[PDB]
């Protein structure tokens, strides 16, 4: 679990890794539809983060329909969570082979407090699919245009992506 | 304006990556076998 240790470098928040997988079809796979999400663990320092991250496969090497989620401790990676329900996310769709580096850059910027939006960040997701990967960063208030504008600028600055790459913002409710 | 108390850039994060660690016990679950290295 997460403890603050004098010899270690604290993060501004504790964060929790999550892992989900979806067996997407009844015809598509021989097995029946199945969906699972499991909390991996929670960490409080830079050194503790590396203990977890260095022992996880990079997302570009996951198979099937799988996701890593990295969210502030106490925020579930589900839009209906209190911390998320009035929020939204920046979405970046990537051709296969780019997600592992972009995920690392994203979560290092998030954990390191590089966004400068106070408490607005909820967490980040990398979703591995068959023909593309999707990376997103979620924030608390979807209607806070100044916040969501600052996140975009930091993303463009820290992610190291071709300037042709599109980014889209989506408010979680808009899905209903 | 208001800087966070604990701030690290990318290079600072990598600088603290200790090369001798122990896998957290939270990861030692059969469910995570596909994702362990």
């Amino acid at each position: 679990g997460p403890h603050m240790l004098e010899a270690e470098h604290p993060l501004q928040y504790n964060y929790t890794f999550w892992y989900s997988r979806r067996t997407p079809g009844r015809p598509t796979s021989s097995q029946s539809y199945e969906q699972n999400i499991k909390q991996i663990g929670t960490f409080a320092s830079v050194e503790q983060f590396w203990r977890f991250y260095s022992h996880m496969v990079r997302p570009g090497d996951l198979t099937g329909h799988s996701d890593f989620h990295l969210f502030k401790e106490g925020i579930k990676p589900m839009w209906e969570d209190d911390a998320n329900k009035n929020g939204g996310k920046w979405i970046i769709r990537l051709r296969k082979g780019l997600a592992s580096r972009c995920w690392e850059n994203l979560i290092l910027a998030m954990l390191g407090e590089q966004f400068m939006v106070g408490e607005e960040i909820c967490g980040a997701v990398v979703s591995v699919r068959f023909q593309e990967d999707i990376i997103s960063i979620w924030n608390k208030t979807a209607s806070d245009q100044a916040t969501t504008a600052r996140i975009r600028d930091t993303l463009r600055r820290v992610l190291n992506l071709p300037p042709n790459t599109i980014m889209e913002y989506k408010t979680h409710t808009d899905s209903i | 304006y208001k800087l966070a108390d604990y701030r690290y850039g990318r290079e600072e994060m990598l600088a603290l990556f200790l090369k001798d660690n122990k896998i957290p016990s939270d990861l030692l679950d059969k469910e995570f076998l596909p994702i362990l290295q």
